[PDB]
């Protein structure tokens, strides 16, 4: 929801969610289940986030800026190269033992 | 002397015939482990 003055990932409590739906109408879509996390994770570009993280690490240098970003860059690179779909983390079907 | 079912009888027959040759096979405990891993939402397989 970009037309709404709401972030992409911000916590909105039940009463807050209700009043936001009332006043913004049915524009800022939101869920409360694993479907929400699935949709958020499957709707993104790994390459764009990796490039932005690389630019941020190269530009902003600090004791905390150096850390907490390179690990994220490595995670993104591993996910890209491994080819594993992030949405696969949200399991759907359940195998059972013999 | 392990869970290799196909190997135990083979070795017994070899000893009866005096062969003294060892045929490895592959332990069934590993199969159980593989199935248990596959029981989870985990991909695993043995390549060539």
């Amino acid at each position: 929801g970009g037309m709404t003055n709401l972030e992409r990932q911000q916590i909105l409590t039940e009463e807050q969610y209700l009043d936001a739906l009332e006043e913004f109408g049915d524009e800022f879509d939101a869920k409360m289940g694993a479907e929400a996390i699935q949709a958020l994770l499957k709707s993104m570009d790994l390459e764009q986030e990796c490039e932005q993280l690389r630019e941020e690490l190269n530009e902003t240098n600090s004791e905390t800026k150096r850390k907490k970003l390179t690990k994220r860059i490595k995670l993104l690179e591993a996910f890209v190269q491994s080819g594993n779909k992030p949405e696969w983390m949200i399991l759907t079907v359940l195998p059972v033992l013999p | 002397k392990s869970d290799d079912v196909n190997g135990r009888t083979k070795m017994y027959k070899n000893i009866v015939d005096g062969n003294h040759q060892m045929e490895p096979g592959m332990p069934e405990s590993f199969n159980v482990l593989l199935k248990e891993i596959r029981s989870l939402g985990i991909n695993i397989e043995l390549e060539d």
